[PDB]
């Protein structure tokens, strides 16, 4: 619930058929059909995961769903695959060099999955007796199939007596670890005494044989491994994010050990995906560093976004297409987004109205669509909920175009704001 | 109570029930369209459906917008938190800019934790076992369960106590004549202190006797508190453990702030979702106000794009009185209020206009009421003229010095001559510029 | 409504053994000793509701 | 529907406060009532010292007219 | 040694009990005995109301320093007499 | 307001286990005796207090605010580095109202961390 209706909540994927033909409407998306095609190809290749270091950029007009395209991509990707989105301005930090930050992001993107067998037992606490003097102990358990009785270990004795488990309960213990876990009380277990004590629900008696072996799998990122083993009790720094200048010898040692674990079926790596927004915010240093950052095998695919045209290279006086040096430019391909058409705009706004759960007049749709087209889509998106609130204040339900004009007059737009500033230039200083 | 502040006079937006603006209400005049727009905004906040929307106010110097935001918050009441902000705060020497921005966004979302509890209290009266030889075999010297006689100021009683709890209460210093915190459903027990009654006759009693508990034993009622999830992040991120060696080590070093990783934020999100879906907690998303947004750089605007896009960002507002100036950081780029066009595109906007002199008379009257200082009319018209040529605040400041001068004269109301000497004493923008010129 | 001038009784609790005492009134007795007389009325058996249900 | 009466003892906790405080004596002293014109001599358990005080209770001599 | 039985019979229903080693273990383990016995009040004799201060010898709660001097007078007089 | 106790202890009996300290806090006029809590006993021992010394005892805290010894030596007089004091008078318990003044800065720094006071002294907060 912590979430809330967001600008990009309506997005749920990409709406591509099996042949990757985009559908004129699907999982909250339509438009830029060429872009949808390209994005589908990208997602397919990510699934293939047979290659490293590829990079791609998205350019177009501002406020044309580039972020929406990226978010649909991330949604369709799935949670298993690691993903991470960051902003260009965020790398600039007063704790570390920029290169270290880029390495940290890269290593964060990639993930590792560890598989390992288990060995555990679980059953009812059929009966227990402890014999403090060391302590002698006797105990038995059972399941829905049979029953058994066992001695009790001295360290097992300490473990259980600290657990303070009650006879008749259902629990599971691992021999190697010797750590117990309560998995929910049982009929006899929580039948309790006459004395109140507490009240609780019940769980079904376990089944199958006590011993079960079973295999457990885990997942962790490369940067996490780096940090945890870096300082030897740098573990708590993971949350504090105080890691600094993680040395390179550590990087290479981890790379060697992870490779050797890999080719021996111990674990499986997974090529993550990393997205950077406002990529133009990078200086020339970051361009240089990342230009080579793609050769290392551990290279998640990169996705960039920027709308500029022939802009000064950040940190210098050089105009370049989108302000990115040609060296990178030749290392990646591009996708372009066109301004939207008329009827598609109607579809988009109807989708957003469905999102908001506010259903209104057709003339309102026509007028608002034309107004947004003339001014911008984003101002129309702003006006949606404002008109909803005004109409609810009217105490009716169907918003009417007169209400739309009322709200439009209430909240001047960009063009109206500059026209006003013109109406009195001397109003605000430094013009 | 409080020495008058620059906005103490305001007390409420004072919009009619229909949403329309009463001409004057709780210290407001003019800007009726602005007042109605603020009404719409507070409606949106109370809706709680939306998320991440933001507005910007464009108004000439002499902010005023301060009053508008303050009245918005006042109508919002204290049911929902709200935090101010000043552009210079972003320039910090301990954490990066985006860290400060994300942190301030995080502190704007409040929460309300509701948790019920139950315990048994009183003074230990007696203690006995329920002996029984029924247990299999062995000398039957066994206790079925314990009987504990407990007394609160309400009265006395005893309860059935399982055998295991006697070992526990051994752990604590349980002795006749002291009180205890017996968690009903959990079994936690403690030893506050011996009954004050004994200390009553004590001529010297170095110990600190706990008093006698009052009321029924069977009660611990429901506990409640609220916090900003930023405080939750601070508490959880760095474990406290003040006793551990690491605690001594921390107090050796000067405490500081660390750029909190985002994984901790995602985890906080998950755990709070788990608590809320169970109904234990309650979120009260706040709103944020950042003044002189023009004072920011390009980095922060670009990051604000991302921060705004998020579906967790609380509502936020801004204000600026700067024209189409060059954007800081940017060598040349100029835009209205020094805000990039793209950021301007995805935000709302409201505007304030100049004020007519009659409105000045009204506001000045309100301010004189606020200070509780009687005014003769000639003073009213003279200061109206002064504000006509000067700004509003210039005219406003002259109130208290003139009132004081009058008190020196023995008078009570201020008159034309008083304001005349005050005017000659101090200079306005144009007069001060000329004398500088 | 019955109109008994002297039979005006009221509820209260006690200091040390605080509890709903029931309709009761103080009254002087021999040897100048005050005595609390606790009445017995339509709600005699149910003298614990609290909060004005 | 009973009536509690004042209790002064409560517990054996009052060793002192008596040795310093003598019990003012009471005597079955004679007396006369003004309301009795013949002034019949009757008796009171007065506290000794309260001797000779006019009959305090015979001040109600209000009658019809 | 200290022989204790934490044999938790879960029997349907849950049950547990404790069998101490012997009467000695039970008593040291469950000795109790006698109630707190809150004390009795006391007051200063001469000023006839309680005094924080109290005679170092006879413990009489004397209030004033002059109360102390006069009670010491009465004391030494009593002992001189007897 | 503070309402603390003080005086001059004539002597103390070591509470052999029995927290009955010979609290012979004889001022120039008066004297008494009392109990002596275990915390009190360890406080007296650790502070290495001496019999016939003038000390002041915090009422609630019971902190043994060391003050030296009594006039029994000097207006015998034992001369050394330790400070010397005569015997106070009359009521061991007494009241003393005190005032303080601090800008908001002092409160901010003091409550800032464990030892903000030395931060002020070093001015390195
Ligand atoms: N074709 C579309 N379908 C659905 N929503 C869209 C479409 N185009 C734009 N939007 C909405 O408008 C927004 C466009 O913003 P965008 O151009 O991604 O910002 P930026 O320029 O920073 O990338 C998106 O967040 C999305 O919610
Ligand atoms: N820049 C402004 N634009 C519009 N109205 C203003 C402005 N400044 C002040 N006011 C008006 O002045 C009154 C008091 O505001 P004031 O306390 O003077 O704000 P400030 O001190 O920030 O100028 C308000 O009722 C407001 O309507």
């Amino acid at each position: 619930r912590i979430e809330r209706i967001g600008a990009h909540s309506h997005i749920r994927g990409l709406g591509l058929d099996d042949a990757l033909e985009p559908r004129q409407a699907s999982q909250g998306m339509v438009g830029q059909l060429a872009a949808r095609r390209a994005a589908g190809v990208v997602l397919e290749m990510i699934r293939e995961g047979k290659i490293a270091g590829r990079a791609v950029l998205i350019a177009g007009q501002p406020g044309t769903g580039k972020t929406a395209i990226a978010m649909g991509m991330a949604q369709a990707l799935g949670p298993d695959t690691p993903f991470t989105a960051i902003a260009g301005s965020e790398i600039f930090s007063l704790e570390m060099s920029k290169t270290e930050a880029l390495t940290q992001a890269f290593r964060r993107s990639i993930g590792v999955r560890i598989k390992e067998e288990t060995e555990i037992i679980e059953g009812e606490v059929v009966e227990i007796q402890i014999d403090r003097p060391s302590k002698v102990g006797k105990l038995t358990l059972k399941t829905t199939e049979m029953e058994t009785i066992y001695d009790l270990g001295t360290k097992m004795i300490e473990s259980l007596t600290k657990d303070k488990v009650q006879a008749g309960d259902v629990i599971t213990i691992d021999k190697a670890t010797g750590k117990i876990s309560k998995l929910g009380r049982s009929f006899t277990r929580a039948r309790d005494y006459d004395a109140m004590g507490s009240q609780t629900k019940f769980v079904q008696c376990p089944d199958g044989e006590l011993q079960k072996r079973k295999e457990v799998v885990h997942t962790v990122s490369l940067h996490e491994i780096d940090v945890i083993n870096s300082r030897t009790q740098g573990f708590l720094a993971l949350f504090s994010g105080d890691t600094g200048e993680i040395k390179s010898e550590v990087r290479e040692q981890i790379n060697a050990k992870v490779a050797e674990w890999r080719e021996e079926g111990k674990a499986e790596i997974i090529p993550g995906v990393l997205f950077i927004d406002e990529v133009h915010m990078l200086d020339i240093e970051s361009f240089s560093f990342l230009n080579r950052a793609l050769e290392s095998d551990m290279a998640p695919v990169l996705i960039m976004a920027t709308n500029r045209g022939i802009t000064r290279i950040r940190g210098t006086s050089y105009q370049s297409p989108h302000g990115i040096p040609i060296d990178l430019l030749d290392r990646l391909l591009i996708v372009s987004t066109t301004p939207y058409s008329e009827k598609d705009t109607k579809q988009i706004l109807r989708i957003r109205c469905e999102e908001e759960d506010v259903e209104m007049s057709e003339d309102a749709y026509t007028v608002l669509t034309r107004i947004g087209l003339e001014t911008s889509l984003r101002y129309a998106i702003q006006l949606i909920t404002a008109a909803s609130l005004v109409c609810r204040k009217r105490k009716g339900t169907e918003v009417q175009v007169d209400d739309i004009k009322r709200v439009y007059s209430l909240f001047l737009d960009e063009s109206r704001s500059t026209q006003y500033m013109k109406e009195y230039q001397d109003a605000f200083l430094f013009n | 109570t409080q020495r008058i502040a620059s906005h103490s006079h305001v007390k409420g937006l004072g919009l009619d029930e229909s949403g329309l603006a009463k001409q004057a209400a709780s210290g407001l005049v003019g800007q009726e369209n602005a007042r109605e727009a603020c009404g719409v905004i507070v409606e949106l906040i109370k809706s709680k459906k939306m998320a991440g929307r933001a507005v910007l106010l464009a108004g000439p110097p002499g902010t005023g917008k301060t009053a508008l935001a303050l009245a918005i918050a006042q109508e919002l009441g204290s049911k929902v938190p709200f935090c101010p902000m000043v552009g210079s705060e972003v320039y910090s020497t301990e954490i990066k800019k985006t860290e400060v921005l994300m942190e301030n966004f995080r502190r704007a979302i409040g929460l309300r934790i509701k948790e019920t509890k139950e315990v048994y209290e009183g003074e230990v009266t007696e203690l006995t076992p329920c002996e029984t030889e029924n247990p299999m075999g062995g000398y039957g010297k066994t206790i079925s369960h314990v009987i504990i006689g407990l007394k609160t100021a309400k009265g006395t009683k005893q309860l059935k106590l399982d055998p295991s709890i006697f070992e526990s209460l051994q752990k604590e210093r349980v002795e006749a004549g002291d009180v205890i915190y017996i968690e009903a459903n959990s079994g936690a027990v403690k030893r506050q202190g011996r009954c004050d009654t004994y200390a009553t006759e004590f001529d010297l009693e170095a110990e600190e006797y706990v008093p006698l508990p009052k009321g029924d034993v069977h009660k611990k009622k429901e506990i409640i508190q609220d916090v900003t999830l930023h405080d939750l992040d601070v508490a959880n991120a760095r474990p406290q453990g003040g006793q551990d060696i690491l605690s001594m080590m921390g107090q050796l070093m000067k405490p500081k702030k660390t750029e909190i990783t985002d994984k901790l934020r995602g985890e906080i999100n998950k755990v709070v979702n788990k608590y809320i879906d169970q109904g234990i907690a309650e979120l009260v998303p706040g709103v944020l106000f950042v003044d002189e947004v023009h004072m920011l750089d390009i980095e922060c605007f670009t990051y604000l794009h991302r921060a705004l896009e998020s579906s967790i960002a609380p509502i936020v507002i801004f204000a600026s009185n700067r024209g189409n100036c060059v954007i800081r950081g940017t060598e040349d780029i100029t835009s209205p209020h020094g805000i990039p066009l793209d950021l301007l595109d995805r935000v709302m906007i409201i505007r304030t206009m100049l004020y007519t002199p009659q409105e000045m008379k009204q506001i000045i009257k309100i301010r004189a009421q606020t200070e509780g200082i009687n005014i003769s009319e000639e003073a009213l018209n003279h200061l109206g003229e002064i504000g006509t040529k000067t700004t509003l605040r210039y005219s406003v400041q002259l109130l208290t010095p003139a009132n004081l001068l009058a008190k020196i004269n023995g008078k009570d109301s201020i008159e034309k001559e008083h304001v005349e000497e005050i005017s000659e004493l101090f200079y306005d923008a144009k007069s001060s510029a000329k004398i500088l010129a | 409504g019955l109109g008994d001038v002297r039979y005006r009784y009221c509820l209260t609790t006690l200091t040390v053994p605080q509890r709903c005492i029931g309709f009761a009134r103080r009254r002087v007795g021999r040897g100048g000793r005050v005595l609390l007389d606790r009445a017995h009325s339509d709600y005699d058996s149910v003298f614990h509701h609290l909060d004005l249900e | 529907p009973l009536l509690p009466s004042d209790t002064g003892q409560g517990y054996r906790t009052v060793k002192a406060k008596l040795g310093s405080k003598k019990v003012r004596p009471w005597k079955w002293m004679p007396f006369t009532n003004p309301a009795r014109k013949d002034g019949a001599m009757f008796f009171h358990w007065r506290r000794a010292a309260e001797e000779g005080k006019d009959y305090p209770f015979a001040r109600f001599n209000k009658t019809v007219q | 040694g200290p022989i204790i039985t934490y044999h938790s019979v879960t029997v349907r229903c849950s049950r547990t009990f404790i069998t101490f080693s012997d009467d000695a273990t039970f008593e040291e383990w469950f000795p109790q005995g006698r109630p707190p016995k809150v004390p009795v009040r006391e007051v200063c004799p001469v000023t006839h109301r309680p005094a924080l201060y109290r005679d170092p010898v006879t413990d009489i709660p004397y209030a004033t320093a002059r109360a102390f001097k006069i009670i010491r007078e009465a004391y030494k007089k009593y002992i001189t007499a007897h």
